[PDB]
RNA sequence: CUUCAAGGGCGGGGAGCCAUGUGGACACGACCCGAAUCCGGACGAUCUACGCAUGGACAAGAUGAAGCGUGCCGAAAGGCACGUGGAAGUCUGUUAGAGUUGGUGUCCUACAAUACCCUCUCGUGAUCUAUGUGUAGGGGUGAAAGGCCCAUCGAGUCCGGC
RNA sequence: UUGAGGCGCCCAAAAUGAUCGGGACUCAAAUCCACCACCGAGACCUGUCCGUACCACUCAUACUGGUAAUCGAGUAGAUUGGCGCUCUAAUUGGAUGGAAGCAGGGGCGAGAGCUCCUGUGGACCGAUUAGUGACGAAAAUCCUGGCCAUAGUAGCAGCGAUAGUCGGGUGAGAACCCCGACGGCCUAAUGGAUAAGGGUUCCUCAGCACUGCUGAUCAGCUGAGGGUUAGCCGGUCCUAAGUCUCACCGCAACUCGACUGAGACGAAAUGGGAAACAGGUUAAUAUUCCUGUGCCAUCAUGCAGUGAAAGUUGACGCCCUGGGGUCGAUCACGCCGGGCAUCGCCCGGUCGAACCGUCCAACUCCGUGGAAGCCGUAAUGGCAGGAAGCGGACGAACGGCGGCAUAGGGAAACGUGAUUCAACCUGGGGCCCAUGAAAAGACGAGCAUGAUGUCCGUACCGAGAACCGACACAGGUGUCCAUGGCGGCGAAAGCCAAGGCCUGUCGGGAGCAACCAACGUUAGGGAAUUCGGCAAGUUAGUCCCGUACCUUCGGAAGAAGGGAUGCCUGCUCCGGAACGGAGCAGGUCGCAGUGACUCGGAAGCUCGGACUGUCUAGUAACAACAUAGGUGACCGCAAAUCCGCAAGGACUCGUACGGUCACUGAAUCCUGCCCAGUGCAGGUAUCUGAACACCUCGUACAAGAGGACGAAGGACCUGUCAACGGCGGGGGUCUUAAGGUAGCGUAGUACCUUGCCGCAUCAGUAGCGGCUUGCAUGAAUGGAUUAACCAGAGCUUCACUGUCCCAACGUUGGGCCCGGUGAACUGUACAUUCCAGUGCGGAGUCUGGAGACACCCAGGGGGAAGCGAAGACCCUAUGGAGCUUUACUGCAGGCUGUCGCUGAGGACUCUCACUCCGGGAGGAGGACACCGAUAGCCGGGCAGUUUGACUGGGGCGGUACGCGCUCGAAAAGAUAUCGAGCGCGCCCUAUGGUCAUCUCAGCCGGGGACCCGGCGAAGAGUGCAAGAGCAAAAGAUGACUUGACAGUGUUCUUCCCAACGAGGAACGCUGACGCGAAAGCGUGGUCUAGCGAACCAAUUAGCCUGCUUGAUGCGGGCAAUUGAUGACAGAAAAGCUACCCUAGGGAUAACAGAGUCGUCACUCGCAAGAGCACAUAUCGACCGAGUGGCUUGCUACCUCGAUGUCGGUUCCCUCCAUCCUGCCCGUGCAGAAGCGGGCAAGGGUGAGGUUGUUCGCCUAUUAAAGGAGGUCGUGAGCUGGGUUUAGACCGUCGUGAGACAGGUCGGCUGCUAUCUACUGGGUGUGUAGGUGUCUGACAAGAACGACCGUAUAGUACGAGAGGAACUACGGUUGGUGGCCACUGGUGUACCGGUUGUUCGAGAGAGCACGUGCCGGGUAGCC
RNA sequence: GACGCGGUCGAUAGACUCGGGGUGUGCGCGUCGAGGUAACGAGACGUUAAGCCCACGAGCACUAACAGACCAA
């Protein structure tokens, strides 16, 4: 949910 | 949105409230039955942590012990006086009437017998002008010219502790220790740099204020904020 | 019935009522599960935020403010030198303690639902900290990030409306 | 010579392995013309059977007979007969001679299912009929339970705490239970004492089923017993922030609520406080028990005393500092004991309290004295208002001294002095816009003797196993020990005591491989690496010398740079002295003297924020927030601001030098113009402006209508921008008020853009400077500038280096093998695949081929669009939420009028309610204010909601959202698209109606007016699109007229077929009319567009009707007209979300695929043209034909219960449209150098500077430094610079939330491999006992590619300049395989030097991270 | 796991001794030593190509390759 998995 | 600040403010809660418990004097002038027979001797002069002003300690012939309202001039030893009769000279206190006019006076009433209201920062004084058998116009420090009945009291002389606001605090440490000897709640964050949510001018992506800044006196407390029925704005013009 | 009139509408030469099964409709949970809500009353400041009360903590070193002194010079004002002094939201510092920049290292079914190592910042102050205490849910608290209010926050949690 | 036809050829380039399905085929197994015979469905024919329908017979739907060429497939769905389950009832049966159930088996039925046999079981079970219903499962990421694979697999290694080993003891059993030795680990903790918290975990005995990361004889485990002793340690008492209770008051009410009053509560380490010490003792308690000694309080008695309450104490902040002084530590010497054994050193001990008595330094004061310059301090300071000196009063320690003590303790001695001095005591100084508790208690206030002194707590842990974190959790968790030794500035490192531990608790084995984690060292080069020097490294302590720009004069600064540094001998100086400090001379060792350890890399330019500080607990530490400073606003306190429903409250123990509300954000230089809009505020003739009362009308009253008066507010006017904000276009004013001043400028703001010039580099989308027309800078939305500061952003230099060229060796822990322990993820099934094809367009399973004996070990992860998470993007839903506003609607709140409280005599006096000030007397105020009620205005402060649909996704645009015409429309009717052309939302009293008279456009002739004649079926005209109609008229002219009439229908249309309203039309009737001689025409305009529901109002004529009844008023209704809903078959309605959320969708976008190929790339045909002449050496337009699938676009097939982005990197394969290399052809080919073309994919195609970039620009090398495919190959490989979350800034836009196909700083990369795949390694089986040697089907290779030089030759060729080749040689480069004599690296084998510490020194050793550091280095590996 | 070699008819491994190598001159003692009354004394020279050390070679049956089990047409 902040970009690449899971940033 | 969310109450703003100034009503957090209200509830009265441990933050917003003042120090009390550390408080020294409710300073307030002394009764007399009538006569002025009352006069003390100046014991100690303090420091009052409520104003940042001193206090002089004053004892009375009848024993009593009380802070008074420190006019500057007033040391140790000296003699004051409370009455009617009460010598014109600075530290005592007698009715408007019984002043002289053209003599600076401090710490006024408002009512006759309500121990002082006016004039009681540091330094600054009122100015007693117009005599009469109803009213004494007295020049509070703001400029505004206050009629007052002539038996309210008050003390000759300015306050002590004057200058104060000459020197700057330089840094926020000095603030911080003064503020937290107050009523009141520090450092101050802008309302432009909260969240919509938070304050009428919170939010957008770069700090301004929503609307215009000057609030009608009608305005509701949770929108009253900026300049407030301000009658003008600006320096110029 | 409408209607000067005319023409139209509705009705008319005796079949229904009740019961039992069953088809379908509408309201209700309405074939069953499935989600983000909204509202009510309660329980939470053992976490954490901010304030208050009462206690506690900060090796060692560096720099050397004012003030003071001695000497020289000057009519004086005052100047210069040296010393004394020991100021500071001052410096160095893995003192204690607090913090958390990079390694995008180790870990990532972990030692751990936020850890480990090295690196790094502050370290007499707007400092750090224990205990006590206050503020409660559209309300607090917030040096403001929509941060935080017990692994829960752009409106906590529990049960209820359901 | 020419025409035509057939088959073929050229044209003809693609990515893992070629293809007609494959093999393969040539007088065919191809092609075309005929022909012959066959094969081949469930079709067709045919036997039997079944169902269904119908016929005959029948009560029958039971039999029996008959008919079907004209019956037999089916999703959703309608209809119908039946099977099975539970329990009820009626009728009727079975079972211990064995019921139900279960397992295996036999029979029947199309089937649901029925039944039998054998075994098991051991007590219930059916049938028929009629009922009953929590009645039938393969599915729901379904629920619960159980279970397999996974797998004897991961973990029991990683942490600066690496820990053990040999003997022995006990035991059935011992790596880990115990004893000894040896070896280690912990030093603010791994020691000692405790708070909270736990709660018995403590001690003993007995045990091992449980728990313990292995085992266990051990245990915090299991069981049973036992254990905590107080006048003097805590609680208890006191009061703190603050809390509760009662009263009072509020509230509909309370378990609610603020104030006031009274009461109580509120501190166990760590606030205040009456009093206890020493020794001994238990398995476990201990200032508690025991022995000794001491002390406090109260009380009783006795003597004393009559004092006694004033005062002192309790009792207090931060910074600096002096003096007194104990323990500790150390020095000296003596004594006792131990250790060592070349020396004479080294270690330990040398004790002794509370208490009672006594001593008193500092401070303060007194007498004397009499300083005019002296006294005094570390410093400040002191004095004729009396300095020093002298005497004296008061007066300290947890300290000295005596006792306590022929007490206690010690094996013994059972010391004495000194220095530095924690504790403790007592002083001096400085700071505050900060002022640093209270109360109980104590003292004041004597002594003897006796008595009493209850109640509660007391064990143990206090943490890498007793607490919180689900765990014996690497996390979290307060206090006192800060004085143990060396070291050194040090509470630092390192080493070592005391004390603790070997439980940060699984072990054994392999020079121990690959690979991984931590780390050491690497020659030459030295940032070439990379987004970026990320990571690592360099530097380092102390002293001496020396130190730039700039600067707010503080700083910059440890700038930079240079030198020194050890040991030994003998000394000097400072000081009372130190086992303190500063130096001197001589001698002397090493590669190295801060020898280890500790321990800055430095310099410059630019951006930002001034600074310290704050922040997103858990991806953002920043430029964001804060700050001082600047500024504006409000308010005289019965205030402004704010909280409460109220009673009431914060600010406020406050008072303008205040405090509230905002903006800006240190200093310095400054801060221009604009008041039109919006906001706020002031004013206001006039206009507007609600309700009550008042007047008129109305009504026997009332509803209701109108008037008069008119508050705030608005209109209007003014003020105000450090108020929201604005600061252009045009010309030598215009919008809308002004029209960008100082500055600054390609900016964190500049699209163009890598702007131009310069600096710098070989090369610089970077950086800096200048210019600057600024897409779209600019003054407290603060502008410019700026010293200092910074885990902030960018750039340069020196230094440094394994970041790199380019990798090697080593060290430690894993990994691998063995014993023990022992999970999880995941699983529709099947599964040895590979190349192709096909398929819903991205297949291990389909089709064709190829390959393939089984099982197992290790590996790195290609594939299983791998595992994990019902996609966050996008759309959709008459979903949610947070947020905004001049969206809709309301609700608080503020202002204002009116009524009540409320009283006396459009302005005024008064006092008596009421309010406030005052202790009270009494003062102020006063019918106002407050409060209750109502009305008008303002009113995102708050609440609920809305904010449509269509659409080659959505948005923007548009409206194909209601209508009419032509075409599309395929000659009936119907017919789609954001299809083509274009219109309607009216207009007309005549432009309607009838009748009479008449014939038009255009052209010709005679006198673009008018008159006459002729031609003239229609091109005129007919209101308006388009199509259509019309000539004795539907047109023109004239006249007359109102049928554009009322009522009610029929039919068609709207809506083909085929239901659906309003609307429309055609055609009637009834009534009344107009015109005409009359037939007749007129239901508006020649026809098809010009339109609107219910509710409500108004309106038209008559009538019906309103609660027992009559009258009046005012209502309710039948019929109809008008008023709008254009989203036009009718809701009353704006936005943001990157803070987001849910339901879903591949119904729909973004990536990729797939189709297409306009675009893109490349080619071909024709060959104008030019190339001095010459198309064709070379270049090559137009036009035409294509190939590819690299670009772009289109489409919306695949995927939204997830196929991870760009770029880069690494590693592998391929294509050819060939850049180089080989062999060639042509030339505008003399040669040399080129140019163009052909064959050709074997090999090669490299290094760097800017930029995230791909692309591209640039540099120097080069034979050349080609292009492209592999999911734009490659994230279960890496990287994370850009895109693309949450934070922030700038510009632009917006009222605002907030937005951007603008820029900028920051910003977490998950998973143990089941299958398949390949690289290597084994075990088996087949060929059917053995040893040794071979063969070669096939397989792999680039095993080799390329360049330079010499001779040829200064030759051929050439006027000359210039300048080849065949061949033969030498070497270089890239690649490849191997090897270590040589050179080089490593080399925690080894030897040496040396620092610190410890074993007394010496000798010889340990530790300093897995070598302390330094020097050398064998083998091996490289 | 596999592979290769040796196994007394033996040099496969270890010990010992040589050889071949790495360091760089051992402990002790003697002389010198700036000095110092002496005590004491960093260090220098000699003894000492010393001492220490070796993952290689050789000699050498001293020690251990013993004992013996199994499968197999
Ligand atoms: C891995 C994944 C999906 C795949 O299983 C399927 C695909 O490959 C298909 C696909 N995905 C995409 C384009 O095609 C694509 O671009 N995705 C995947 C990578 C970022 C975005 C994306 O939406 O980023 C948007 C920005 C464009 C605004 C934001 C940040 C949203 C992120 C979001 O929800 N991520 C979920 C992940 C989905
Ligand atoms: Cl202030
Ligand atoms: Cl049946
Ligand atoms: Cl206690
Ligand atoms: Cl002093
Ligand atoms: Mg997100
Ligand atoms: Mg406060
Ligand atoms: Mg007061
Ligand atoms: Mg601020
Ligand atoms: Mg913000
Ligand atoms: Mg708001
Ligand atoms: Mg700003
Ligand atoms: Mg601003
Ligand atoms: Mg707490
Ligand atoms: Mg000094
Ligand atoms: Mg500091
Ligand atoms: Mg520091
Ligand atoms: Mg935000
Ligand atoms: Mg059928
Ligand atoms: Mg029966
Ligand atoms: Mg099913
Ligand atoms: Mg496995
Ligand atoms: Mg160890
Ligand atoms: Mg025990
Ligand atoms: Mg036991
Ligand atoms: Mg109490
Ligand atoms: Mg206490
Ligand atoms: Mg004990
Ligand atoms: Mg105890
Ligand atoms: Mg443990
Ligand atoms: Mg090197
Ligand atoms: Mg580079
Ligand atoms: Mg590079
Ligand atoms: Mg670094
Ligand atoms: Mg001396
Ligand atoms: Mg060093
Ligand atoms: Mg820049
Ligand atoms: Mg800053
Ligand atoms: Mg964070
Ligand atoms: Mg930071
Ligand atoms: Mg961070
Ligand atoms: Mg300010
Ligand atoms: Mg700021
Ligand atoms: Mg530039
Ligand atoms: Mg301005
Ligand atoms: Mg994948
Ligand atoms: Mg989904
Ligand atoms: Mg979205
Ligand atoms: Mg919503
Ligand atoms: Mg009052
Ligand atoms: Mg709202
Ligand atoms: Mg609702
Ligand atoms: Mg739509
Ligand atoms: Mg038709
Ligand atoms: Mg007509
Ligand atoms: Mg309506
Ligand atoms: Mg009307
Ligand atoms: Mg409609
Ligand atoms: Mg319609
Ligand atoms: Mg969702
Ligand atoms: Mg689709
Ligand atoms: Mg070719
Ligand atoms: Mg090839
Ligand atoms: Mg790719
Ligand atoms: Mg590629
Ligand atoms: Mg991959
Ligand atoms: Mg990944
Ligand atoms: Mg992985
Ligand atoms: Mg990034
Ligand atoms: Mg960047
Ligand atoms: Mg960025
Ligand atoms: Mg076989
Ligand atoms: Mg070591
Ligand atoms: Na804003
Ligand atoms: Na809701
Ligand atoms: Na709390
Ligand atoms: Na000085
Ligand atoms: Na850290
Ligand atoms: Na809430
Ligand atoms: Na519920
Ligand atoms: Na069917
Ligand atoms: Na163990
Ligand atoms: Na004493
Ligand atoms: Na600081
Ligand atoms: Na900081
Ligand atoms: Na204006
Ligand atoms: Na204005
Ligand atoms: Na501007
Ligand atoms: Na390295
Ligand atoms: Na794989
Ligand atoms: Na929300
Ligand atoms: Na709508
Ligand atoms: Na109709
Ligand atoms: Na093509
Ligand atoms: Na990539
Ligand atoms: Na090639
Ligand atoms: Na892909
Ligand atoms: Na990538
Ligand atoms: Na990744």
């Amino acid at each position: 949910x902040t970009x690449p998995f899971x940033x | 949105g969310r109450r703003i600040q100034g009503q957090r403010r209200g509830r009265g809660t441990s933050t917003f409230r003042a120090p009390s418990h550390r408080y020294k004097a409710d300073l307030e002038h002394r009764k007399v039955e009538d006569g002025d027979v009352i006069a003390g001797t100046v014991v100690d002069i303090e420091h009052d942590p409520a104003r940042s002003a001193p206090v002089a300690a004053v004892e009375f012939e009848d024993g009593d012990r009380r802070l008074i309202l420190a006019p500057e001039g007033v040391g140790v030893g000296d003699e004051l006086q409370v009455g009617v009769s009460a010598e014109i000279a600075p530290g005592n206190t007698l009715p408007l009437a019984e002043i002289p006019e053209g003599v600076p006076v401090c710490n006024v009433e408002s009512s006759p017998g309500d121990g002082g209201k006016f004039a009681r920062a540091s330094g600054v004084n009122a100015q007693l002008l117009t005599h009469d058998r109803n009213v004494a116009v007295v020049k509070l420090p703001s400029g505004e010219m206050k009629r007052l009945d002539p038996q309210c009291r008050a003390t000759i002389g300015v306050v002590a502790g004057g200058g104060r606001t000459d020197k700057p605090f330089v840094k926020a440490g000095n603030k911080h220790h003064k503020m937290k000897a107050r009523g009141t709640k520090w450092p101050n964050v802008r309302g432009v740099a909260m969240n919509a949510v938070d304050h009428p001018f919170g939010g957008g992506g770069r700090q301004h204020p929503g609307k215009p800044k000057s609030i009608s006196r009608n305005a509701p407390p949770g929108r009253k904020v900026g300049d407030i029925a301000s009658k003008r704005t600006g320096r110029g013009g």
